RNA sequence: AAGGCGGCCCCCUGGACGAAGACUGACGCUCAGGUGCGAAAGCGUGGGGAGCAAACAGGAUUAGAUACCCUGGUAGUCCACGCCGUAAACGAUGUCGACUUGGAGGUUGUGCCCUUGAGGCGUGGCUUCCGGAGCUAACGCGUUAAGUCGACCGCCUGGGGA
RNA sequence: CUGCAUGGCUGUCGUCAGCUCGUGUUGUGAAAUGUUGGGUUAAGUCCCGCAACGAGCGCAACCCUUAUCCUUUGUUGCCAG
């Protein structure tokens, strides 16, 4: 596809957006990969970091199950 | 995966769903090579073969329309 | 009329799948005594016809050079793929001070006085085509004024 | 005729994408146009009119001129054109070794004199319909190919490509016997192998329709003296 | 630089690239001898040890198996401080400068045009695949050359012995 | 007696489909192309593309019977009328 980001001018990522985030995880809780999701090299780099932060402060869970 | 079934649906297609998902999610797929050790040589030897094959296929695929009618 | 040579007959075989059948490669020189030379490489299975395939194909691929009257213009280097040849003119009664396959395309090329010596490999197949692009490339100097702008007076 | 606004009305300013231009003829680029290249015609002009003085003159020496051309676009123009001109053309794919194994193109073409004398001397009596249709059929294949090039004697005198990239065998071939090759060379093909370059457009109905009345012409030009 | 580096955060810090500038003024390249870094394995001391796994035991195959198939299993692989400078340490291609047709990309920055969508034209660094001339014994290199030259160092002179 | 001196003959691979040559072209060269690749077939059978173009032994046909119909001659044969 198109890189949302680039489309839209978003310069930078947070962790603490949830909402327009979900959509770039899985329902397992693994990263959609750049060849599915349609997104730049430089704006994976930055998702994936926004998730892992997310993962560490328990704002999206790192797989469906934990316990 | 969770893939908890609602009351008026088929086993069939429940099963089928849960084995969809499993798919997608590629759990099944993961043990063939998380089974044994590889190597970080060997791995390393591994994606670049499959690099090479990957835009050789490409490059055959935008060359092959050139000649060779049927 | 024209001036002929062979050099070498070689006995080149090749292998099938109820054995191994034979073949000839005969090189050829054919020249006129002036700067027409020319050489042929045939493949048959005997030596006649093998000398009288490459007997045409040298005379269908024969060649100029710019010679003086009794010997070569000026000393020429000619590189092949493994041979290195080096000729140089001569005064007169000196002859043709050449070997190897050297000798006879110097003969049929029509200059009498040469001095010619190779380094390398020395086979007769490679050494040919080395003194031909040799003497190919060699310059007269009625050419160089030309293509100079000057006269064969002014470079002398 | 020679005219710019003819070749511009005719389209054959266009060339090729710029992907698979030759790089060995960009003084012939008159600039890029949507990833599309642009001949020019005050260049394509003047080489194109000395090409055809030099044809009409070796014509006028009564020289034996071949067109040959394998483009389905361009298939009935060039001959069309070659009969127009009284001259000899080859429509098809070109036979490697149509110039250079003239031994066995000539006997292919007393082959087919026998084969074709077999018509006239209704020889389709002495086999069944079977073997005369079959016979039928390798005349039929046979003429059809190699047609152009029966009542031609020896190799031709000139030689005129349609595309010299698609048909660069026989610019090889003509180049080694010592043929002189006037080519309708594109900005992908090979302007080298050729002593006389005709710049423009290649695959275009209006162009080669252009180029072959300018020939004919021409030709027709020479022969009338 | 090479060896080599992959959750996240914090602190110190090396190196690399770009628009527009300002500034010293040949201060530049290579470099025997020397210095430093340097995969893994190995050694010494002090720790730790989940999994894996030389040596070792047992089981299995085989005419035989001191091995490949299996169950255990110590050193070691994990940490700190010390020693060696060994690899197919490879791109089997030494360091630096200039020139030489083109095409299709990846990554990173900047300039301009109406950026209505990664719309369009340019411009530097790294990197990947074809490919022209040219080179090569040929495979092949091919603007990141193995194309033509310039400066320097190291190495080669039949195979064994070694 | 010697089919381990042979002629002639025969069987199998196998009616399997390949085996070669001339010219040209390519590579310094040994050598390659043609004979390879997609469709198709029983097939190197046919087509297209491709430095290949053609040819020989070759795949089929031309040879022998059956299957519709025509004419000729009618005995030792037929009884349509
Ligand atoms: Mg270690
Ligand atoms: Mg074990
Ligand atoms: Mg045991
Ligand atoms: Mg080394
Ligand atoms: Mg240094
Ligand atoms: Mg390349
Ligand atoms: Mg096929």
């Amino acid at each position: 596809k198109f890189c949302r980001f680039t489309a839209e001018g978003v310069q930078e990522i947070d962790y603490k957006d949830i909402a327009t985030l979900k959509n770039y995880i899985t329902e397992s809780g693994k990263i959609v990969p750049s060849r599915i999701t349609g997104t730049r090299a430089k704006y994976q780099r930055q998702l994936a970091r926004a998730i892992k932060r997310a993962r560490y402060l328990s704002l999206l869970p790192y797989t469906d199950r934990h316990q | 995966p969770v893939i908890k079934v609602r009351e008026n649906e088929p086993f069939d297609v429940a099963l089928r769903r849960f084995k969809r998902s499993c798919e997608k999610a590629g759990v099944l797929a993961e043990v063939r090579r998380r089974e044994f050790y590889e190597k970080p040589t060997t791995e390393r030897k591994r994606a670049k073969a499959s690099a090479v094959k990957r835009h050789a296929k490409k490059l055959a695929r935008e060359n092959a329309r050139r000649t060779r009618l049927y | 009329e024209l001036q002929e040579k062979l050099i070498a007959v070689n006995r080149v075989s090749k292998t099938v799948k109820g054995g191994r059948i034979f073949s000839f490669t005969a090189l050829t020189v054919v020249g006129d005594g002036n700067g027409r030379v020319g050489f042929g490489y045939g493949k048959a299975r005997e030596v006649p016809a093998a000398i009288q395939k490459a007997m045409e194909k040298a005379r269908r691929n024969m060649i100029n050079v710019a010679l003086n009257n009794g010997t070569l213009q000026h000393p020429v280097k000619g590189v092949h793929t493994g041979s290195r040849v080096f000729m140089q003119p001569a005064s007169e009664g000196t002859g043709i001070i050449a070997g190897g396959a050297m000798r006879a395309v110097l003969e049929v090329a029509g200059v009498h006085n040469v001095l010619a010596k190779a380094y390398g490999s020395t086979n007769p197949i490679n050494v040919v085509r080395a003194t031909i692009d040799g003497l190919e490339n060699m310059n007269s100097p009625e050419m160089v004024a030309a293509k100079r702008g000057k006269s064969v007076e002014e470079i002398l | 005729t020679v005219s710019m606004r003819d070749m511009l009305k005719a389209g054959v300013h266009f060339g090729h994408q710029t992907r698979y231009w030759n790089p060995k003829m960009k003084p012939f680029i008159f600039g890029a146009r949507n990833k599309v290249h642009i001949i020019n015609l005050e260049k394509t002009v003047p080489m194109f009119n000395e090409a055809l003085a030099e044809l009409n003159k070796i014509a006028s020496r009564k020289g034996k001129i071949l067109f040959v051309g394998t483009k389905r676009a361009a298939s009935e123009a060039v001959k069309d054109a070659a009969l127009s001109c009284d001259q000899f053309f080859v429509n098809h794919r070109w036979l490697g070794g149509m110039l250079t194994n003239w031994k066995t193109v000539r006997q292919s073409i007393k082959r087919l004199k026998d084969l074709e004398t077999q018509s006239q001397d209704g020889t389709f009596d002495k086999l069944t319909k079977k073997e005369a249709l079959m016979r039928t059929r390798e005349l039929e294949k046979l003429e059809n190919s190699l047609g152009g090039i029966k009542d031609m004697g020896g190799l031709p005198d000139a030689l005129f490509v349609i595309d010299a990239d698609h048909e660069h065998i026989a610019i090889k071939e003509a180049n080694n016997l010592g043929i002189p090759v006037f080519a309708i060379v594109d900005t992908n093909s090979d302007p080298d192998g050729v002593d006389f370059v005709i710049p423009g457009n290649d695959d275009a109905i209006r162009a080669v329709t252009l180029y072959l009345g300018a020939v004919a012409a021409t030709v027709r030009e020479g022969r009338s003296q």
